[PDB]
């Protein structure tokens, strides 16, 4: 449970499946609730059991309550911390778009990745978790942009 | 059967590749979290 990026694993048959990531901060983990569809996660401090989720917002968090709270400020380029399965975590930086809604504005980033990928963490310059990655909408030449995620 | 393992630790790299461009696109958002273009 110490501070970082974390990937989600399921164990199967023969070997692991990577099916997200998530961030650990303040003793809290923080994932998209379709990695884990809420359920409880094992870990080498033990079993981590579901302790706040929204499966609009699609996020979930162990072990106490969502703890990200900074925000995009709408102007400044972003970071996706990628860790795609089977991959190193690598810094992929970009200018956000928008998602509009009838209830206002979402940050949006253009970048495709593997479904695994879900739940990795976004930046800001300062290195603050602004939102997490992985749900989003296919545009209509079949490319991917993904809300930037941020717990209200 | 789910479990989590360590990938490293959460900074802003200077060198980042920089891609991807900036959509402005009109999104709905369902009660089940699926968003859908509108
Ligand atoms: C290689 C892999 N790539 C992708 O899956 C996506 N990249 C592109 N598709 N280019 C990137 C996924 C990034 C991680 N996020 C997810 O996995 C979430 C999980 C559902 C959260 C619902 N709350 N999925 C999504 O956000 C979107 C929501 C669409 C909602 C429309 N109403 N679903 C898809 O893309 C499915 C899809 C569609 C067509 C073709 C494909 C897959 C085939 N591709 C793939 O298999």
């Amino acid at each position: 449970t110490t501070d970082g990026v974390y990937r989600v694993m399921t164990r199967r048959l023969l070997g692991s499946t990577q099916v997200g990531v998530g961030v650990m901060q303040e003793g809290v983990f923080h994932t998209m609730w379709h990695v884990t569809k809420g359920a409880a996660l094992r870990s080498g401090e033990g079993r981590l059991d579901p302790y706040w989720g929204d499966v609009k917002q699609d996020l979930v968090s162990y072990c106490g309550p969502w703890k990200l709270d900074a925000a995009w400020d709408g102007l400044s380029e972003v970071q996706l911390l990628a860790v795609p399965p089977g991959e190193r975590a690598k810094n992929i930086q970009t200018l956000p778009g928008i998602f509009k809604t009838k209830d206002g504005d979402i940050g949006a980033v253009a970048l495709d990745y593997p479904a695994g990928t879900s739940g990795s963490p976004i930046l800001d310059k300062c290195g603050r978790v602004i939102g997490l990655y992985g749900n989003g909408v296919v545009i209509k030449n079949g490319s991917y942009v993904s809300a930037i995620t941020q717990g209200k | 059967d789910m479990y989590i393992e360590r990938a490293g630790d959460i900074t802003w790299e200077k060198d980042a590749e920089v891609t991807g461009n900036s959509p402005r696109l009109d999104v709905a958002l369902d009660e089940s979290g699926d968003f859908s273009l509108v």
